[PDB]
């Protein structure tokens, strides 16, 4: 569950704090494979 | 929830647009995990082995074997949890504001949520990655007023129990002995058995001036370079600068297994429900984010101040 | 339309054989970005957050809260309508002219309406890459008679609040004394937290042959590169000649959160419906473009200036 | 200590165990290098079968029945295997439900884990162990190096293999680079690879010894220098540069052929549960574990070791 | 709506200078894709 | 694993490809 999945209906506030946590998380992986030193 | 809250889906469309904090760029993939955790401490536990005689060899009958023994310790992480709030114009409002070019009023410098959000967001972004370079809270250019903070939260440049080194302000603009100092503090440098790891090294802007200098055609940050790749088994030095560091030279392994970065999953700037109504179109709404979560192993880091007095 | 209208035809034909500016390789793909206006002025409002005071830590029952602030700045920028014209033969004749292996009279000058726009399109692309390098407007090698213009229309060279160096005519072959100017002007520089950015360079051929000298192994070229490398956080940094600067030196960073180019989406050459005709076989057609759209910073960018007099 | 209920604050528990990794000697050797063995002690005999030439070839011109005669010869060489075992206290299977929690997974108390998470760390001592008897060919577990295990004959390790080349550094010379590098070179010169002189090379080094290293060539460096030699001996190929704190004042220099250094090891080299399991009425349950030593195999003459002299 | 495509058939000179700017910023995305320095 | 000794030859069979495997992903 994350925002960035189209799909994803959050219900209430606890889900969309969640989905928000997960998208973070993505982001920083999607960061880190991106980066090149 | 989003046909009800527009708050909540604004966020979400808009969340998109928050750049990534910059701290990511001093770790390793692997030396960060998440926590499940807003405020309170976690029990970090590590398990060691060790031998206590020679083994024993398997030869004819024998009873008494040699043992291998167990040792734990405890380690207490502290986080905290920290909010902010900002006033932005009425959903039901916004409309009676959303001109041609812009919405919002430039005179009473009042933002429709979404932009009131990112910027807010993107300054506390600002504010932690300011943490955990240093381990201060502070808004000020002179770094006082500091937030007192609990203990066991710690930062890159304050964490205890590990390699301190001083350039005296009469040596302050020489790097023949600023690269002494940093030559004494690597010799003191303890990596062990997890010695063949990357080195991290992070400078402020008037010391990375200093670095391009010829070396007294080599340059300082060659012979760096070279003396950090003869201790962490010739493998890759990165180098860094911050102007968040005054006089400061940091330098550390990016191994998992000697400094770990542990952050609260709801770390970066989160919204709460909570949200100020009145008669008028101004609201508030309220921003959170937690702090801490640093973890080292002890005599792994140096830390150089160059006196300036 | 292209039944009717034959002209419109042949520039849309022709359209893909007139080459690309040469700007371009100036500004980062980030950097430039269309705006829908022909002549007049625009106003850019941008929107910033800062903190009130340190967090409040949440425990307990609590309704103080810290605050965060915005502000916000507005800026014009103003752009110029500009027209040319230009002779050419006629679609019904070109028949009579279409001679062996080319079209058009050798004698009168006379060529297609294609050929014209192209080369017309060509020489007024090189003026608006010459006016936004310099900010001027001349058609002489002297450079006078320029075309007087609006004012909140500037080029990189001659943008305000910026910093400016000035080489003493004693010292026009000193490049010693150069490199030192532009250590002094770097230092003057102020990039704040977007230092961590690539920077260009733009140079005249003299200075570009005056670079390629032997230090005083090394060259001033690698020397100047490392010493913007110390400040740009060691990002890409790319050296430039153009014929179009005499004694200048250009610095300045490739980040579009300091340097910004917003030009009008009909600044390149385009064909004006109106086409002069008459009983002979020579018409002519018209070519508009728009000048203006570059907004800076203040004092992020270097401008040496070396006197030869 | 706090005297408020602090432990209702510790909402997450995260417990470190590690896991086995691989052993660091395989970055010392060449896939081909290494070839298991079925053993667990004693001795094997391994016969190298050689071949040459009598004398020059005959030409085959009308009749002829009298043709040159290619010779064979062997050489028969025995190495030995010792068994070794530890023995590691842990929680009974059945004792894991009344101390294990969610937050917990042994008797912090009393340092009492489970089987797999104590095997497991018992495992990478030992493969820790295991890597220092290779590399140094001793056994110990002190930092001074004594109380060392009385071995096999025919047990050696690359740094105290006989019938190789070693160098000395003497004490009044024990920070001197050049006379490290004469002796370096002396003992390259004195190196023999004969035909298989076409092979990578490995060099393995202290980290004083790195650090004197790293230090600029009396712009080069005395690294460079040193894999500029020993490129000219071994064909321009391959020189890798390794640092290890299991060393002292000590640097090792050998090809990474198969044809004149190899690894036997036993298949149960590695550490192996044993099938015993101690048990009585308590909850506290003992195991073993065994793992085999020895099998370094290396022609004469073909491995360079110099010790610098510390007093 | 741009001149590269063959299918676009223009009705009036303001989409043709429509279309004229189109390729214009389609050119620019092209070098700068193109572009290696 | 039927027994013990075909656990041991499994266990060895496993070091044995975790080599073979760190060798091919090995880049000197």
């Amino acid at each position: 569950a994350s925002l960035l999945d189209s799909n994803f209906v959050p219900i209430n506030f606890t889900e969309f704090v969640q989905a928000i946590s997960n998208t973070y998380k993505q982001r920083r992986i999607q960061f880190y494979e991106n980066l090149k030193r | 929830l989003f046909d009800e809250n527009y708050y909540a889906k604004a966020v979400a469309n808009i969340i998109g647009e928050v750049k990534d904090p910059i701290m990511y760029k001093w770790f390793s993939p692997d030396q960060i995990e998440d926590v499940d955790l807003q405020m309170g401490y976690q029990k970090t536990v590590k398990w060691d082995a060790f031998l206590n005689a020679n083994p024993t060899t398997i030869a004819n009958e024998v009873n008494t074997i040699s043992t291998i023994g167990f040792s734990s310790e405890v380690v207490r992480l502290n986080y905290l949890k920290l909010q902010y709030k900002f006033r932005h114009l009425k959903q039901t409002s916004e409309k009676f504001y959303t001109s041609d070019s812009y919405i919002g009023d430039i005179n009473n410098n009042l933002l429709p949520f979404a932009q009131a959000y990112k910027l807010a967001s993107s300054e506390i972004i600002k504010l932690i990655n300011h943490f955990v370079l240093t381990g201060t809270v502070s808004i000020q250019k002179d770094g006082k007023n500091q937030k007192r903070l609990l203990p066991n939260m710690y930062g890159l440049l304050n964490m205890p129990e590990q390699i301190k080194e001083e350039v005296a302000s009469g040596d302050k603009d020489k790097m023949d002995k600023i690269f002494e100092k940093i030559e004494a503090g690597l010799s003191k440098l303890e990596l062990g058995d997890e010695f063949s790891t990357p080195m991290m090294v992070i400078v402020d802007p008037a010391t990375s001036l200093k670095l391009v200098k010829p070396y007294a055609c080599e340059k300082w940050e060659d012979v760096l370079i070279q003396t950090i790749k003869a201790i962490n088994n010739r493998e890759d030095v990165y180098i860094e600068t911050s102007n968040l560091l005054k006089h400061k030279i940091l330098i550390y392994p990016l191994n998992s297994e000697l400094i770990k970065f542990k952050p609260s999953k709801y770390m970066l700037p989160t919204p709460n429900e909570q949200v100020d109504k009145d008669s008028t179109d101004v609201a508030h709404s309220y921003i959170d984010f937690v702090l801490g979560g640093l973890l080292a192993t002890r005599k792994t880091i140096l830390q150089v101040n160059i006196k300036q007095s």
